[PDB]
């Protein structure tokens, strides 16, 4: 999978 | 020898072409298997390799789950563009770019060799996960804002848990499903061509076609002596069929062609090759 | 610092007149991502497909633009690239010897 969590820069 | 699962995100603003765009692609080694493009209406994660046609039945939620992840990423990095511009106080009439590359290398024992997550802003290193996967290196004062936000968010540990767990599991899964494509080493098909220019000079071009993986070494020699400095070596290029091409060419005096040899090393060859006109 | 594209134009298989083949324009090493890439037949744009945007370790982008074609002794093929790093489009002729 694409990683399921992303954090705003 | 190792294999790698790698994901590549690009978010960019295109003033005059409309709203910012996001494109996310995955690769196993040198083969692309998946894409997401925000320019689509109701964008979905989509298979780019034939072996990916089998995952729907093994993982019926794969495409919806990857669609949700990529949509969330598309939102994050396009908003991120405005966040980083604000750190620099850059005007919104300029085009700016955020890129992210993350993934895992696995060795022959099936275990993680290394994970990585790196980000770039306008083509330059911005913030990267350190090799310990608990901490971040920030390129400048603006990226330290990002670093503080990600330390507060505990994002390094979420990263580590993916790169060490799920990334490795999925790389192994893809290598199994895509065995016939991924575990090939297709050797180059090689030949020399001969291109007279003038009356007293001719070009010898040594070709390597149809090879996978991408890594290859082409050399010219004169009487056992390396010609690397005098040759024209093109960058390795995709052939559009999932393999690669390369060539190396040299100007030699007419009548002397038999003095030069081309040498090809590629992991699909049983031994390195020597070719002569 | 904008980065200028490098361009190669080439067939998938060694060219032979009358036999169907695949024409490629590979453009790489460029930054930022917005770019215009077209294959031209006798100076006129051809219908092409373009690969998904990806990039290399130095962060520079690469793209493959391609279409079916059947080479001839008559027809000339070229690739036209325009990019924010350029002040004018970059025209590269196809040479079946590369």
């Amino acid at each position: 999978d694409y990683i399921n969590t992303n954090v705003l820069p | 020898g190792f294999h790698s699962l790698r994901y590549f995100y690009t978010a960019w603003s295109r003033p005059g072409s409309g709203e910012p765009r996001f494109v996310a692609v995955g690769y196993v080694d040198d083969t692309q298997f998946v894409r997401f493009d925000s320019d689509n209406a109701s964008p979905r994660a989509e298979p780019r390799a034939p072996w990916m046609d089998l995952v729907e039945q093994q993982d019926p939620q794969y495409w919806d789950r990857n669609t949700r992840n990529a949509r969330d990423a598309a939102q994050t990095y396009r908003v991120g563009l405005d966040n980083v511009r604000g750190y620099y106080n850059q005007s919104e009439a300029g085009s700016h770019t955020i890129q992210r590359m993350y993934g895992c290398d696995v060795g022959p024992h099936g275990r993680l060799l290394r994970g990585y997550d790196q980000l770039a802003y306008d083509g330059a290193d911005y913030i990267a996960l350190n090799e310990d996967l608990r901490s971040w290196t920030a390129a400048d004062l603006a990226a330290q804002n990002t670093r503080r936000k990600w330390e507060e968010a505990g994002y390094a540990e979420r990263d580590r848990a993916y790169l060490e767990g799920e990334c490795v599991e999925w790389l192994l899964k893809h290598l199994e499903n895509g065995r016939e494509t991924l575990l090939r080493a297709d050797p180059p098909k090689t030949h020399i061509t001969h291109h007279p220019i003038s009356d007293r000079e001719v070009t010898l071009r040594c070709w390597a076609l149809g090879f996978y993986p991408e890594e290859i070494t082409l050399t010219w020699q004169h009487d056992g002596e390396d010609q690397t400095q005098e040759m024209e070596l093109v960058e390795t290029r995709p052939d559009g069929n999932g393999a690669f091409q390369k060539w190396a060419a040299l100007v030699v005096p007419s009548g002397e062609e038999q003095r030069y040899t081309c040498h090809v090393q590629h992991e699909g060859l049983p031994q390195p090759l020597t070719l002569r006109w | 610092e904008p980065r200028t594209p490098k361009i190669q134009v080439y067939s998938r298989h060694p060219a032979e007149n009358g036999k169907p083949n695949y024409l490629n324009c590979y453009v790489y090493g460029f930054h930022p991502p917005q770019i215009e890439i077209d294959l031209l037949k006798n100076g006129q744009k051809m219908k092409t497909e373009q690969s998904d945007l990806s990039f290399s370790k130095d962060w520079s982008f690469y793209l493959l633009v391609h279409t079916d074609f059947t080479p001839s002794t008559v027809d000339e093929y070229s690739c036209r690239v325009n990019h924010s790093s350029l002040a004018a489009p970059h025209m590269v002729k196809w040479d079946r010897n590369n």
